[PDB]
């Protein structure tokens, strides 16, 4: 009964990698996973044998179930005492960020709410955190995607974020620290497990 | 970047770029090409309004806007209109030349260019240099005729 349950588990993970929905459907129907956003997100978070691009694809769907999983998945992360980039490096190792702006957007906003909860007082509103987070994803693409011909200098990056702080500016040193981090170390491409 | 290409998901932007035409990077799926010595980049409009302010400096060198619409998609034509108008409202694109590709004209029941013109509100754009071109992006029909018009408007 143990070798058998392990075989069903392995098959669920394979089916997840092919079609996230369908693999979750297999796990739930076969009684190996509770069908709640919280339990699904816990299954994904650092899950052995799960393709991180599948995880990202599943988290980026617009269906309400998936948005609830996304929030519970974000909720598993521990971002206290990290600067924004350090926290994003952790979040973005847990899954492969999709390439579509709609999805990146929703994921940055979700990441933002938890960042601010872990680090109260670092930012004045969650929107400031969310827009800055999105600008970091833009900066990583700008700097490190070779199809982008001309790259932002520091100065472009600081200027891009003028006014995001409820009309006002963030301190230049905070932006420079984020810029220099990304410039000298791109977000790593995640590896499974 | 000197020409930007915008349109709802499924309009045919990626298809058109493969007519005009790799290492892993975390981030946006950048699609860009040089065509006839001019950079063309797909600009993904898929986020919330809140992150549009970040865009601004990128449009400083932008001289033309291609808007691609699925002419067979009657249910989303108004949403396409709203997006076109959002783009035309960007300060940095005030003088941008507009080319509309009325795409998927191969489909039996697609709206024709005249109808697309009405529905995207082109006739209200009185101070803008614009053109609409009927296209089939899969076969290539109409694409180069539209790009040739746009080329010539840029000088
Ligand atoms: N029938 C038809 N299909 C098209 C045309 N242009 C693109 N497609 C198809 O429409 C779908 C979406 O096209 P794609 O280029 O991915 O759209 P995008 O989201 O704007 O980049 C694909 O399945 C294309 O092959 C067209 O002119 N006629
Ligand atoms: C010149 C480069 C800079 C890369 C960072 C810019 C990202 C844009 C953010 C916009 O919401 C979607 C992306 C938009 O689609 C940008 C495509 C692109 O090639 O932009
Ligand atoms: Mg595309």
């Amino acid at each position: 009964k143990t070798l058998q349950r392990n075989r069903k588990m392995a098959m669920g993970r394979k089916k997840f990698n092919m079609d996230p929905k369908k693999g979750i459907q297999f796990l739930v129907e076969n009684e190996l996973l509770q069908n709640t956003p919280e339990e699904i997100a816990r299954f994904l978070y650092k899950g052995e044998g799960l393709n991180k691009t599948a995880i990202g694809d599943y988290l980026g769907e617009r269906e309400e179930l998936n948005l609830a999983v996304l929030h519970a998945f974000v909720d598993l992360h521990e971002f206290t005492d990290l600067n924004l980039v350090q926290a994003l490096r952790q979040f973005l190792w847990s899954f492969r960020l999709p390439g579509e702006a709609q999805k990146i957007d929703r994921m940055m906003e979700a990441f933002a709410q938890r960042y601010c909860l872990c680090n109260p007082g670092v930012f004045q509103s969650t929107d400031t955190c969310y827009v800055l987070s999105y600008s970091v994803i833009m900066l990583n693409t700008d700097l490190h995607n070779p199809n982008v011909r001309d790259k932002m200098g520091l100065e472009r990056f600081v200027a891009m974020n003028r006014g995001i702080n409820e009309g006002g500016d963030l301190p230049e040193e905070l932006l420079r620290n984020l810029y220099d981090s990304i410039r000298n170390e791109p977000f790593k491409i995640p590896e499974d497990d | 970047m000197r020409i930007l290409m915008v349109g709802l998901d499924a309009a045919g932007k990626t298809t058109i770029l493969y007519k005009l035409k790799t290492i892993p990077t975390i981030g946006f799926n950048v699609e860009t090409v040089e065509y006839k010595n001019i950079s063309f980049t797909v600009w993904d409009v898929g986020g919330q309004d809140k992150i549009r302010p970040l865009w601004r400096h990128y449009f400083q060198n932008t001289q033309g806007l291609i808007f691609v619409v699925d002419s067979n998609d009657r249910e989303r034509v108004n949403e396409a209109r709203e997006e076109l108008m959002r783009m035309l409202a960007e300060d940095e694109l005030r003088d941008a030349v507009l080319l509309v590709f009325a795409n998927k004209q191969d489909l039996p029941n697609a709206m024709n260019a005249a109808e697309i013109t009405d529905k995207l509100g082109l006739h209200s754009l009185r101070h803008r240099n614009w053109y609409i071109q009927a296209t089939c992006a899969t076969s290539g029909d109409g694409l180069y005729e539209g790009l040739d018009w746009l080329s010539n408007q840029l000088r």
